């Protein structure tokens, strides 16, 4: 039931809010709180989701989709099955992802540890904020979030890119697949690395924090060194959507034409025109 | 509040270290430097580096390429020096416009690019030596070499042996800043939407699960930082308190944990197969599936709607339409 | 380089598609005054006595209006086309049938065509309808017009830099991204798809899986077949001041039905109805041109969706003339 | 006919999307989530009163044993059994094994909860080369404070409770990654240094202010047994030791936040 270690860790405090009466374990998961918060916002969504789900068409898990209303509805409540569903199941899964996080803070605090991991989560909940929540009230209308279908929420991705003709040209999303892209790559270089230390092949000594330096010394001229590189990857990770926020909250509300015509703010100064 | 896990409040300086390789140890060239406000958030040392063969090698090829590209990129705005600093991005070395199938492209219609390709690869290839190499010499694993042959290969997918499967080397991807972004919806819409290709999916999942696992791990680290948690050799061979902590953070949160080597593995995993299952999607993608929409149609899979305009006919299909 | 919210939006599709319009009002309205400078038509006058062809020595195609008709469908060409210029920039001062300028044979090919138009490209202009207005917009050059090659600035009308010039090389990369929404897509749609119907526009294929005996080698369309498609659709977008979802769910660009708005069907229409135009009326105008009107290749300038359209979804608004005069067609 | 079709209504990249899901599933479940119970493994439990198995699934989700082979020589291996000897001052609130544990005695010097640190070797961690890793600076002479930065040597330590505790006496540095990682001070009114690990320490330019705990309780810091050398094992106690003080320094620090 516990690892090898675990039980001198096991002791009550760290609370945000409750103090003794949910500071427990079930199995392995800590409960608190928010544990229960989150439960309760799970259960509420997912039986709106089954619930909605099937006065719909189809059961097949790739096609099933709860959308939200017609821009007409503007900011207000629509009819349960026109965008009803999918606004109460966006309530709950606010509910669950930041009791998630509160969750997370409690377990930080219990183990004398920084509240680091919370936090980084905070960064995709923001995002689902932008998309889901700001940029709909910017525009005045729930209309413009996402839908709740597997593949669904990717004919939207795809219309909402090609309203602007070419998405790819927008400078937010520019920064934010370099950053998707760099991450990726990091991730699999200081992976690679600790694990080329740690399991240098055949019979050989595992290796040293002076080595890990060497390798990207020698390769690329500079290393990082063991603390950063977490500190980095935890930076470039988390820009991947707080530089991508302000490409899709440019769409819409500051930017109504193609993303192209865009960069005309440098092809057409009129120096070299 | 940690900030150390910010900056470093008071940095070290001391003497520079060098950890000898099994070859090349003279081949670092350059004078270690040392940079304060570097220091603050990383090594403050810069340099030196190893020169090498490999390494020099693929300067070389990698320079060639760009040189052609560059000097193609140079005729299309006529070589005006100021259009030129101005076009840039819109200016690119592109592949046959023309339907030449496997033939060797005249240099003005991607005989040009064709080359450039060439020299990219061999530069890519001296490369993945170098990277490999070092970590040999210094007594490594090659972890690394492996995850960096699996981007190289995807590259091989969409520059050249997805060309060569169809039979065309008009499929390939253009130099170019712009350039190289308009073939993305080029080859997505002659795919038939590759959001619905399976393994554009998996190559996502595994995109944004770099991104889920790089912010914890790294968030991780940091916040066991005070317990030495960024030591992960060490913590490997003799576990410490920073990652037992770190472990029933996972574990009280979702269930189940990694160990502090066995999440390095589980990121260097994520980290491959995004290139892993591009490659395969490029690989069936012409050769086996012609639309990716219809493929996931015939089997089932598509999301479909009500019209909310009028469902609009084909008028190319119409009793006496034109052509 | 910004533009401030509100922004006006609509639907062209299934709630949670993210397909409509996005309009910024500013530019709307800017473009509504300038469509509003479509002169009003000229008062109703009564049909009295003989068909013109019995009174005047010239008249071709006017020819069964009464006099007081064909002075007011003279009147309100004058108006549209030549209106600094007056009477005189088709006709002679002192001969009223004199084709001796240019002008006046052009016109007349040009009151055909217009006719055409409204008669035959129903499914296109429908009961709006188009008038010289439409294109000319009050001089005899009209505004938006396209050579055998991308030319700049879009509206002729403005003065062009020397990289503009279509003889300074250098400019061409974005002679033709302007033309194509400044994309970098390294073709021209212009002379690929509508001075003609010598190329097919679609290009996605209509099978899961890859027709044996199409699709291998120098049985393919090159890759660079959608890049053109892409850059063609680009230029319509921009021309009509829209984006694909006025006209397509991007779930399926290639299918129809329900995939598909009713704005497709009437852009289909439109493609066919401008090569006929170009091929038909306005490319042959090259034999009765100053060359001084001439492109490069000694082509007439011709027609494209910005021709009429001039960045509006449907031109002017939609405002229409059709029923004010009806020499212009539907011609029975 | 078409290129991929297969049979009646079967084709390759279908076959492979199956292939692909498979291929997934092995390497997670049958290769990662094993690698995974290196540590840790086998869970403990109560005991049973009769019980006699080398229970079947304690067998199968484990990898088999690797060994490393540490670079200034012996080896280690994983997974292996790594059971906590140590007594530990800790009372069950409650019945079920859900409840929390309290401490009994002063969890700081008990070392439990957020103080608890691992069993790990009582060896001095060494650098490459075989020297002594981290070291104070005392000793650590030809590594300096960059230009710019506070020396601390001669500065206060202000602990929680806002009373100077202490003075800085030194830096020790981390000679492998030329990295600070704990200051030294002298203990107010005892006769006794305390190493606090920097990252406990907020560095002020004419303070140095510890949060941690209270300035009665470096008292009682873990002493070394050296005094220009640490083990890995007593890094753990010192760090250990600060860190429960965040939970542990005062009683309303265990208790709801808000
Ligand atoms: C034609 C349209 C296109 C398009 C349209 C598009 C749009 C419309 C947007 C992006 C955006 C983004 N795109 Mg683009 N895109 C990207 C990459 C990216 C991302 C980096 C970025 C942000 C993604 C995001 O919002 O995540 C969202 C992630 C979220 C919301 C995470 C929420 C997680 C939540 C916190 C927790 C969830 C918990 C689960 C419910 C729990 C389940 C329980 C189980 C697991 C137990 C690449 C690499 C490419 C390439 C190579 O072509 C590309 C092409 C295109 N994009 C097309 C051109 N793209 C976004 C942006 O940032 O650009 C500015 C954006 O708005
Ligand atoms: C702006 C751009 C958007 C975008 C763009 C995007 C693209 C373009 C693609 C996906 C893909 C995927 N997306 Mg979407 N996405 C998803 C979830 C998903 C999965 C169905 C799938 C793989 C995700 C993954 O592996 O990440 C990494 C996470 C990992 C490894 C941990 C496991 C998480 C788990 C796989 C999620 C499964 C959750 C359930 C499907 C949701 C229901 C849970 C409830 C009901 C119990 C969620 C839950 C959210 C929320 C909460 O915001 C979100 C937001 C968005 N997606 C944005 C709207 N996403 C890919 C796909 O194949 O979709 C069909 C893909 O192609
Ligand atoms: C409208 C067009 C679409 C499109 C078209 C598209 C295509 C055509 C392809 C992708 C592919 C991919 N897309 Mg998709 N896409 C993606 C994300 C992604 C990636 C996960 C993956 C590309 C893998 C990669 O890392 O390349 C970046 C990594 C690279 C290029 C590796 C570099 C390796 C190399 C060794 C480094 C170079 C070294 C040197 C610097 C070279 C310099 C030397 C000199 C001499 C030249 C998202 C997240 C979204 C969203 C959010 O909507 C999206 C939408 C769409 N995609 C649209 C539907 N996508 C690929 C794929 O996975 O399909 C299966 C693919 O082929
Ligand atoms: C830039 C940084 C990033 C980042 C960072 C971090 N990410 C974290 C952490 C950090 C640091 C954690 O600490 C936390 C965690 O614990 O890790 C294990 C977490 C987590 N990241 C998850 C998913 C994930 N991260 C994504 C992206 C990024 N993560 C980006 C890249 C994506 C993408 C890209 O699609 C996905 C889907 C969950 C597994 C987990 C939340 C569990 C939860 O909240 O439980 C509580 C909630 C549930 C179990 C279900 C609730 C169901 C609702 C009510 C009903 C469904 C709602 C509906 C909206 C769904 C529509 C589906 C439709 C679109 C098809
Ligand atoms: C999922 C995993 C991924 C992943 C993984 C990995 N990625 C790796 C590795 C791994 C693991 C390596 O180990 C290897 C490396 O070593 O890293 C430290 C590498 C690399 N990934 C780079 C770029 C990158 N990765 C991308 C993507 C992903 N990566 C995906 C996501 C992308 C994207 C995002 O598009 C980009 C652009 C380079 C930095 C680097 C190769 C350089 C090269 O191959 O050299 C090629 C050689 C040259 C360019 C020489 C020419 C250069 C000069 C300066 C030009 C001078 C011109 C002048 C005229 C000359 C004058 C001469 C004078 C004397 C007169
Ligand atoms: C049962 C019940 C009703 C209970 C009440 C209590 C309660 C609230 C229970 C929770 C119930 C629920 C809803 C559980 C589901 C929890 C979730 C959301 C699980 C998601 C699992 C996923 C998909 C993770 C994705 C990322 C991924 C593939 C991780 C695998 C690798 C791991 C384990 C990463 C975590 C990890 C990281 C990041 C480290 O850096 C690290 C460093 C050193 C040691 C260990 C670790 C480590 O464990
Ligand atoms: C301006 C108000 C104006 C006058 C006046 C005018 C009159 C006019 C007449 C009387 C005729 C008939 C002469 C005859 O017997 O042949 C006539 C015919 C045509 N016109 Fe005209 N016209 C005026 C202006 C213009 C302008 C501005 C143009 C050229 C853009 C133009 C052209 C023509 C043409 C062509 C004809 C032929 C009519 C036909 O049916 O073939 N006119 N005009
Ligand atoms: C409407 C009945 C109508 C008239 C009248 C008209 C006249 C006209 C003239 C006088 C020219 C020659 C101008 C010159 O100086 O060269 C001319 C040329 C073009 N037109 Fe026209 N035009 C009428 C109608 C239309 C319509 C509906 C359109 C647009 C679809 C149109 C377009 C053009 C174009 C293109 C040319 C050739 C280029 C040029 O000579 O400037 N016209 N028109
Ligand atoms: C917006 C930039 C946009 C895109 C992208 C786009 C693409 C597109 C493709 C890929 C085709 C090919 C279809 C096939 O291969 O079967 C295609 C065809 C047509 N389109 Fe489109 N389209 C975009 C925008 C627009 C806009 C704004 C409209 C409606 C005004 C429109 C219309 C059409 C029509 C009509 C066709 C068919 C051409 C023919 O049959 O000759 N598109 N589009
Ligand atoms: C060029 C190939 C081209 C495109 C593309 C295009 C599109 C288009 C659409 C989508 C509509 C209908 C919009 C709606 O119903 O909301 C439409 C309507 C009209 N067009 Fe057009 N059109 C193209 C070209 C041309 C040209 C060259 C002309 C003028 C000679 C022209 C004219 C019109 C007219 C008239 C209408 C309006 C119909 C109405 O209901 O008001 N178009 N066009
Ligand atoms: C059968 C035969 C003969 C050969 C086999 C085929 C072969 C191996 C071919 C290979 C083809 C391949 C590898 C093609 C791949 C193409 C791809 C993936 C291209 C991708 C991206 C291209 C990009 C972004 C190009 C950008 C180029 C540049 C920006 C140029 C760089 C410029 C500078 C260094 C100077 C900046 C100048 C500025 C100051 C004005
Ligand atoms: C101790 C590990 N050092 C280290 N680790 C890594 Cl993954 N990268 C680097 N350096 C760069 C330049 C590379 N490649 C990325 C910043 N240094
Ligand atoms: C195909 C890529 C280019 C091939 C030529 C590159 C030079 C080879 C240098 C290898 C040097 C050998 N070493 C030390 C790495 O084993
Ligand atoms: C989209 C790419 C596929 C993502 C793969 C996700 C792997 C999650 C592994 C969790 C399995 C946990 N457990 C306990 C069941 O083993
Ligand atoms: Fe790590």
């Amino acid at each position: 039931a516990l690892l090898s270690f675990e039980r001198k860790y096991r002791v009550r405090g760290g609370t945000l809010i409750g103090g003794d009466l949910f500071d427990f374990w079930v199995g392995p998961y800590f409960v608190g709180f928010f544990g229960v918060s989150a439960i309760f916002f799970i259960f509420l969504g997912v039986s709106l989701i089954g619930y909605a789900a099937s006065q719909g068409p189809t059961w097949d898990p790739f096609a099933i989709s709860i959308n939200p209303p017609d821009l007409k509805y503007g900011l207000g409540a629509a009819p349960l099955l026109e965008g009803g569903f999918w606004q109460a199941i966006t309530v709950c899964a606010l509910g669950a992802f930041i009791s998630w996080m509160l969750r997370e803070v409690e377990i930080s605090r219990k183990l004398g540890i920084g509240w680091h991991v919370p936090l980084a989560f905070c960064v995709p909940i923001f995002m689902f904020c932008v998309l889901q929540v700001f940029r709909p009230l910017l525009l005045g209308s729930w209309g413009h979030a996402f839908p709740y279908g597997i593949l669904s929420h990717l004919d939207w991705v795809n219309n909402f890119g090609y309203q602007y003709l070419n998405w790819h040209y927008n400078p937010g999303h520019m920064s934010s697949v370099s950053f998707l892209f760099v991450n990726a790559m990091a991730l699999g270089l200081h992976g690679g690395l600790i694990l080329s230390v740690a399991n240098p092949g055949d019979g050989d000594k595992v290796k040293t924090a002076e080595h890990e330096n060497q390798y990207f010394r020698d390769v690329v001229g500079y290393s990082i060194g063991a603390l950063s590189i977490h500190r980095l990857g935890l930076f470039l990770a988390s820009n991947i959507f707080l530089t991508g926020a302000f490409g899709t909250i440019a769409s819409g509300p500051f930017w109504t034409r193609g993303w192209p015509e865009w960069w005309g703010w440098w092809l057409d100064i009129p120096f070299w025109s | 509040a940690d900030y150390q896990t910010i900056y470093t409040q008071i940095q070290a300086r001391g003497p520079h270290i060098t950890v000898s390789g099994e070859w090349g140890d003279n081949d670092r060239v350059g004078k270690p430097f040392y940079s304060y406000w570097l220091g603050k958030i990383g090594d403050a040392q810069i340099g030196p580096i190893y020169l090498g063969a490999s390494g020099i090698a693929a300067f070389a090829f990698g320079s060639t390429a760009i040189l052609i590209i560059l000097f193609n990129m140079a005729a299309e705005v006529h070589f005006d020096p100021l259009q030129f600093f101005r076009q840039f991005f819109w200016l690119g070395l592109y592949p046959p416009k023309a339907q030449y199938g496997m033939g060797i492209p005249p240099l003005h219609d991607g005989g040009w690019w064709l080359m450039a390709g060439l020299f990219m690869t061999l530069s890519l290839g001296s490369w993945w030596i170098r990277v490999y190499s070092r970590a040999r010499a210094l007594g490594l694993g090659t972890h690394i070499a492996w995850n960096f042959a699996a981007a190289i290969f995807f590259v091989l997918c969409i520059g050249c042996i997805h060309p060569t499967l169809v039979g065309s080397w008009s499929e390939g991807v253009p130099f170019g800043i712009w350039p190289h972004i308009d073939w993305l919806t080029a080859f997505s819409i002659r795919y038939g939407n590759f959001y619905y290709c399976p393994w554009h999916g998996f190559s996502i999942g595994f995109a944004y699960g770099c991104g889920l696992l790089f912010a914890a791990h790294g968030a991780t680290i940091l916040a066991v930082a005070r317990f030495g948690g960024d030591r992960e050799i060490e913590q490997i061979t003799d576990r410490g308190t920073a990652v037992e902590r770190a472990a029933l953070f996972w574990r009280w949160t979702i269930g189940f944990n990694a160990t502090i080597e066995s999440v390095h593995r589980w990121g260097w995993f994520f980290s491959l197969m995004v290139m892993v299952s591009a490659s395969v999607g490029i690989l069936l993608t012409g050769t086996f599936v012609d639309n990716w929409y219809l493929w996931c149609v015939k089997h089932g899979a598509a999301p479909d709607y009500p019209a909310y305009l009028p469902a609009t006919p084909d008028p190319a299909s119409l009793p006496g339409a034109p052509k | 380089c910004f533009e401030p919210p509100p922004a006006t939006t609509t639907q062209t599709g299934f709630r949670g598609l993210s397909m409509g319009e996005v309009l910024h009002p500013a530019t709307v309205k800017a473009k509504k005054e300038r469509d509003a400078q479509y002169p009003p038509a000229l008062a109703a006058v009564k049909a009295e006595g003989p068909p013109v062809s019995q009174v005047y020595k010239n008249v071709k195609v006017l020819g069964n209006l009464t006099e007081a008709e064909f002075l007011r469908t003279m009147t309100a060409i004058t108006e549209w086309v030549s209106p600094q210029e007056g009477c005189t920039y088709c006709h002679d001062e002192n001969n009223l049938a004199s084709e001796a300028k240019y002008p006046y044979v052009v016109a007349r090919r040009m009151l055909e065509m217009t006719r055409a138009i409204n008669t035959n490209w129903t499914q296109h202009v429908a009961q709006t309808g188009v008038t010289c207005y439409t294109c000319h917009r009050g001089t005899p050059l009209p505004p938006y017009v396209r050579y055998l090659e991308p030319t700049l600035p879009l509206n002729n009308r403005e003065t062009p830099t020397h990289v503009e010039r279509v003889e300074t090389r250098s400019g061409y990369v974005v002679r033709l991204a302007k033309y194509t929404a400044y994309s970098a897509l390294n073709y021209d749609p212009f002379t690929m798809f509508l001075a003609n119907d010598k190329r097919q526009v679609r290009v996605v294929p209509q099978t899961a899986l890859p027709l044996v005996g199409v699709s291998r080698g120098k049985e393919r369309r090159p890759l660079s077949d959608a890049y053109a498609t892409f850059a063609l659709m680009m230029s319509i977008s921009d021309s009509l001041g829209t984006n694909c979802t006025f006209c397509h769910n991007a779930q399926t660009f290639e299918s129809w039905g329900k995939k598909s708005t009713p704005q497709r069907a009437i852009a289909w229409w439109g493609i066919r109805m401008v090569r006929d135009l170009n091929m038909n009326y306005l490319a042959p105008l090259n034999a009765s041109l100053p060359a001084s009107r001439l492109g490069r290749q000694g082509e007439a300038p011709q027609a494209d969706c910005r021709t009429c359209h001039q960045g509006v979804t449907k031109p002017l608004f939609g405002a229409s003339r059709l029923k004010d005069y009806p020499e212009l067609g539907p011609i029975k | 006919m078409y290129h991929g079709a297969l049979a009646q209504h079967l084709d390759i990249a279908q076959l492979v999307w199956y292939a692909q899901w498979l291929v997934i599933w092995t390497v997670v479940l049958l290769y990662l989530r094993r690698e995974d119970r290196r540590e840790g493994y086998p869970l403990v439990e109560p005991l049973g009163l009769v019980k006699l198995a080398p229970e079947d699934g304690q067998v199968y989700e484990l990898p088999y044993p690797k060994t490393f082979v540490l670079p200034h020589g012996g080896t280690v291996t994983v997974p292996r059994r790594r059971p906590e000897t140590r007594e530990l001052k800790l009372a069950q609130t409650d019945g079920f094994e859900g409840a929390p544990l309290q401490p009994t005695g002063n969890p700081l010097v008990d070392a439990v909860g957020p103080a608890s640190y691992a069993e790990r070797a009582e060896v001095v961690d060494a650098t490459v080369d075989g020297k002594a890793k981290i070291v104070p600076l005392r000793v650590a002479t030809d590594f300096s404070i960059a230009e710019g930065d506070v020396d601390p040597r001669g500065l206060p330590v202000v602990a929680a409770d806002g009373v100077e505790a202490g003075t800085v006496t030194d830096l020790w540095v981390d000679r492998s990654e030329h990295y600070f990682r704990y200051l030294e001070l002298s203990v107010a009114g005892s006769a006794r240094t305390a190493l606090i690990p920097l990252g406990f320490c907020d560095v002020k330019k004419d303070k140095i202010v510890v949060t941690s705990i209270l300035s009665e309780q470096f008292a009682n810091v873990p002493r070394l047994q050296s005094r220009d050398q640490i083990t890995l094992r007593e890094e753990d106690k010192v760090s250990a030791y600060y860190a429960g003080g965040l939970l542990y320094a005062t009683p309303e620090r265990a208790e709801s936040l808000l």
